[PDB]
């Protein structure tokens, strides 16, 4: 999905 | 969950925010070639992209932010990202009258903003904001409070009890600002006067953001410069036309 | 001048007396809406409200002290914000509804009648719910609206025009003292006073955001000639240059 | 010359 969504949990 | 954020003193709020501060990044500026509209747009968007990665991790260190589910976290950042880039730019441009310090190796005046179509109008607004902060003698402790306010407030009206949590934290930051002004020796009247002055500037920052968002969108829709996938998605979150 | 010599009560008094009337819409017998029908009523209303806004602005303390040029710029920058905060204020006790006029009360589903307006309606309604939950007072409302008039355009003003910006900021501090005075009189503690002040001013950030969106929407409706816009309205729109 | 000019002067 969204890159921002992924980055917020890495 | 009573929250550690609300259980922070004003001094604890300041320390956490100061520590969470992102570093100043460098531009990919190559002084061997002249500026074009495309190369300058490429330079600034490349910088913004790398700043965004640090912003995301900065947000997670802003007290109360990670208490939100992922969906509002995404929402707040999508709404405030350009505002945050702008208040940061304006802050580090303070001691450079007539110039914008995008990076230590990228210091631009309004005439260099003319290289990109319609961008000089944006530069002027940013420069004026920087002059305002310089005139007010904006302090670093005040700056980090304002930037955190922008993050929590800009997208909160576009959303229960989740919004109440955000407002509790915002009130804590308000308490922190007053605490700072009081420690600086400002009278009780000067405190609420300055508080108002700083917060009213956020209205102009919002305005600059909406104008900058439209400009970035028009640059993208004319294939002037390729934006990163992250940047495309942050831009897409505002629909625009 | 004289606006600087006003006390907190005289500020409230001056602002309350300067309040424009609540205009009616020319709405109905012809029954329901089309996209052009509703846009016509809304733009016709806004145009007539603009005439009263200008006379209201001149009754705002310190405004007539400014040059004609500065007065034009401030109104050009803030006119839609002023319309929005007014709409939001009088829609406060009508949850889920926008009271454009006493005879024109619309819900968000009626915002769907016009392309891309329901998004703007949603932002206005949420702002109204915010004011309602804050229990926004009329005395607080008139202070906020005056602040919008003086603040929204002040950032986009080298000469001795530094005297103009300084005057605008002196009056702004005066309205801040007034807002605090109202809260202190309301029995709020010092901590509560500063918190509520911050809460009210941060809403102005959202109001700015709504105006920018509204200006774009009104511009898109203007270009396709769905609705006829008055010369005055077209000029106010032209001042924002897209 | 603007309409807003005229209205501010009445
Ligand atoms: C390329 C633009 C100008 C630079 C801007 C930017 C970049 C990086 C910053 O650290 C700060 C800014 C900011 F100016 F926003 F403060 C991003 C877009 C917005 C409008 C233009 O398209
Ligand atoms: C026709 C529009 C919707 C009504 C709007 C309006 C009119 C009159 C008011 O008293 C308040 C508003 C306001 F909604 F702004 F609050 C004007 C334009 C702005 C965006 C649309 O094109």
């Amino acid at each position: 999905h969204k890159i921002l969504h992924r980055l917020l949990q890495d | 969950k009573n929250s550690l954020a609300l259980s922070l003193t004003a001094d604890q709020m300041v320390s956490a925010l100061l520590d969470a501060e992102p570093p100043i990044l460098y531009s990919e500026y190559d002084p061997t070639r002249p500026f074009s509209e495309a190369s300058m747009m490429g330079l600034l968007t490349n910088l913004a992209d790398r700043e965004l990665v640090h912003m995301i991790n900065w947000a997670k260190r802003v007290p109360g932010f990670v208490d939100l589910t992922l969906h509002d976290q995404v929402h707040l950042l999508e709404c405030a990202w350009l505002e945050i880039l702008m208040i940061g730019l304006v802050w580090r441009s303070m001691e450079h009258p007539g110039k914008l310090l995008f990076a230590p190796n990228l210091l631009l005046d309004r005439n260099q903003g003319k290289c990109v179509e319609g961008m000089v109008e944006i530069f002027d607004m940013l420069l004026a904001t920087s002059s305002r902060f310089r005139m007010m003698n904006l302090q670093g402790e005040e700056f980090v409070c304002l930037k955190s306010i922008i993050l929590l407030n800009s997208g909160v009206y576009t959303f229960l009890e989740e919004k109440d949590h955000i407002h509790r934290v915002l009130d804590k930051i308000t308490d922190t600002l007053i605490h700072l002004m009081a420690k600086a020796g400002l009278t009780l009247q000067q405190q609420h006067q300055r508080l108002a002055q700083l917060l009213l500037i956020l209205s102009h920052i919002r305005h600059m953001s909406n104008k900058g968002m439209e400009h970035l969108y028009s640059m993208k829709c004319k294939n002037v410069v390729p934006l990163s996938d992250l940047l495309l998605e942050m831009l897409d979150a505002h629909r625009l036309h």
